[PDB]
DNA sequence: TCGACGGACAAAATGTTCTGTA
DNA sequence: TACAGAACATTTTGTCCGTCGA
């Protein structure tokens, strides 16, 4: 857990 | 002082076909109109018709003809939204070898993956994404992710060629040949639906850019985002930055409104190629004897979604109704 | 099948290294011989196929350097068909006075009424038909009516031109300008469907005449025919019929086989293209709001059709599935 | 022998001038 | 004076078919 969608978007 | 062709901008001879045109675009215009040509563009249906290269593109010169209404760096919101589109993607397809049914659906499902991975950077690029909450990008994602790369491959498929093929890839194209097989026939009829309809209206790259971003406003939770409010004012944004393109399209055609109506009655419609292609893909996922393969990013959305849908926790948005 | 490496034509050589048709092979050389400052009017990146191989003389030249260039009466079944085909009946249309939303649809539906005369006596005439009972007769044309109207419609627009056209009279065509408006756009999206796939397919005339009968015998009632038996065969033999017309077109076995196989798809998918048709007559006809007029002829079946679907009572036959 | 050059011819696409008519 | 279609014309593309080299 997270989902990798939720892992990516917060990555800046 | 030398009076303009409001076509090619060539010294022009006087008001031919109620424009201010040269003799040759005037010409060219009554032969394109009586030898009923269907011109393909080689570009984005925005080629810059001036004297130089007005004999490069004949159908976009038809209709600089039309938008001029020939009858017988302050950076724009349109202009990022070309600037954050993505690059185009190879499936990485050994076509030197014999093909399978499993073998493009999952090469697919693959390349699928990696389109996500980029749809995400570029959702986070689009003014005022990055602004609504979390719950509600990864909803906005999730929702909006088939309609984003069937829209998207209408957009690759429609420029690759004239003839109905679906090219998901440079080096992934599917012929009509083997789109109309019976283990292929009925998902390839759905994806070809976009680029038929792309290719009937003619949409310009300034249009087809706002509609695939109002494809990732076109979803909504059955019970609302979590900021609403900023959502509403987003997705009318970019409506208002849609209209904006239809009237650099149309310049002086008139139907404006006529041009709005096509474009978001298609953007409607996507809601239902999406439907179609979403019941092929959960169907596929969940039957264990196919045993295709999808990637862990694809996977995670599709299990995560399958009891949603079903649910009716989606809300589409539509202009028509 | 040697494909041109710079614009997909059929390649007549290795030219200059590089394997092209002979079109590429003599650009290429004027293109270097030539001093040609050669403009792009897209983005650098037009797509070159044989059509836009013209267009964009920067990009197939920039294209053609990426490569590597460098220097016995016996009557048939299906002529009876042919003789039995009625004769194409006019609306009685008046194009002087101004075009109206009420006076097309009204005219379209007493041209139908008048269609619904010959579609019956074409139907007496069908080799087997007559040897059916009377009700199976009556309910047959009841049950596909509007699939033999909309089907012969999509073959009078495929006939017409290779434009978007609504065939429905040789006095009455309304053009693709006409049609997007909205009081037309979502009824017609389904009636071009047909004449959209018959383009697509290049569906021959003998093609046509098995498969207009193949939709006379497509819609049977929930708790069978009186004459089911008999039903069985004389569909049998035109779906034998329909093979044999598709025979008389190419000759390799496996195109012979995916051709009735999207013929085939084409009949069950106007089940659809009926359920669409009726939806938006059943809703004119029960609207005393609409003020359309339908013809004593069309009216009698919608009045002894509307509760048949409300019932379920139709048994939808499809080759596939 | 085979296959690819390139000129000669040809076709297609585009442009200009001429002439009829308000 | 003007603009529309025709007449003439130019430019750009594409085909045929020898000749000739490996
Ligand atoms: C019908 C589904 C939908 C397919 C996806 C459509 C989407 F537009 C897309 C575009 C691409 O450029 C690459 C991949 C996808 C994301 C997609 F094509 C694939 O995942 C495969 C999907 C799910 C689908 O496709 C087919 O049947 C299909 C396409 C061509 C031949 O068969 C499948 O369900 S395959 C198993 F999921
Ligand atoms: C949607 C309905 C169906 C229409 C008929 C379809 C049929 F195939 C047909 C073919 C013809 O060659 C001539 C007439 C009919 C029988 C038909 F077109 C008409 O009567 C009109 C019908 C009922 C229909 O069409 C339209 O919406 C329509 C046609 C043009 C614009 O809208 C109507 O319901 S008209 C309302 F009465
Ligand atoms: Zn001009
Ligand atoms: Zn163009
Ligand atoms: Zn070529
Ligand atoms: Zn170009």
């Amino acid at each position: 857990e997270p989902s990798l969608l939720k892992k990516l978007l917060l990555a800046p | 002082p030398p009076k303009l062709c409001l076509v090619c901008s060539d010294e022009a001879s006087g008001c031919h076909y109620g424009v201010l045109t040269c003799g040759s675009c005037k010409v060219f215009f009554k032969r394109a109109v009586e030898g009923q040509h269907n011109y393909l563009c080689a570009g984005r249906n925005d080629c810059i018709i001036d004297k130089i290269r007005r004999k490069n593109c004949p159908a976009c010169r038809y209709r600089k003809c039309l938008q001029a209404g020939m009858n017988l760096l302050t950076p724009t919101l349109v202009s990022l939204l070309e600037v954050i589109e993505p690059e185009v993607l190879y499936a990485g397809y050994d076509s030197s070898v014999p093909d399978s049914t499993w073998r493009i659906m999952t090469t697919l499902n693959m390349l699928g993956g990696r389109q996500m991975i980029a749809a995400v950077k570029w959702a986070k690029a689009i003014p005022g994404f990055r602004n609504l909450h979390l719950d509600d990008q990864m909803t906005l994602l999730q929702y909006s992710w088939m309609s984003l790369m069937a829209f998207a491959l209408g957009w690759r498929s429609y420029r690759q060629s004239s003839a109905n093929l679906l090219c998901f890839a440079p080096d992934l194209i599917i012929n009509e040949q083997r789109m109309t097989l019976p283990d292929m026939y009925d998902q390839c009829k759905h994806m070809l639906y976009v680029s038929s309809e792309l290719h009937r209206l003619q949409v310009s790259y300034e249009e087809y850019l706002c509609m695939k971003t109002l494809l990732l406003l076109s979803s909504v939770p059955k019970d609302g985002l979590k900021s609403q409010e900023l959502f509403d004012e987003i997705r009318m944004t970019y409506i208002k930055e849609l209209g904006k393109a239809i009237v650099k399209r149309e310049g002086n055609s008139s139907q404006n409104w006529q041009r709005f109506y096509q474009l978001t009655k298609l953007l409607d419609s996507m809601h239902e190629v999406v439907e179609n292609l979403l019941n092929y893909c959960f169907q596929t996922f969940l039957d264990k004897t196919m045993s295709i393969e999808f990637p862990e990013m694809l996977a995670e959305i599709i299990t995560n979604q399958i009891p949603k849908y079903s649910n009716g926790n989606i809300k589409k948005l539509l202009f028509h109704q």
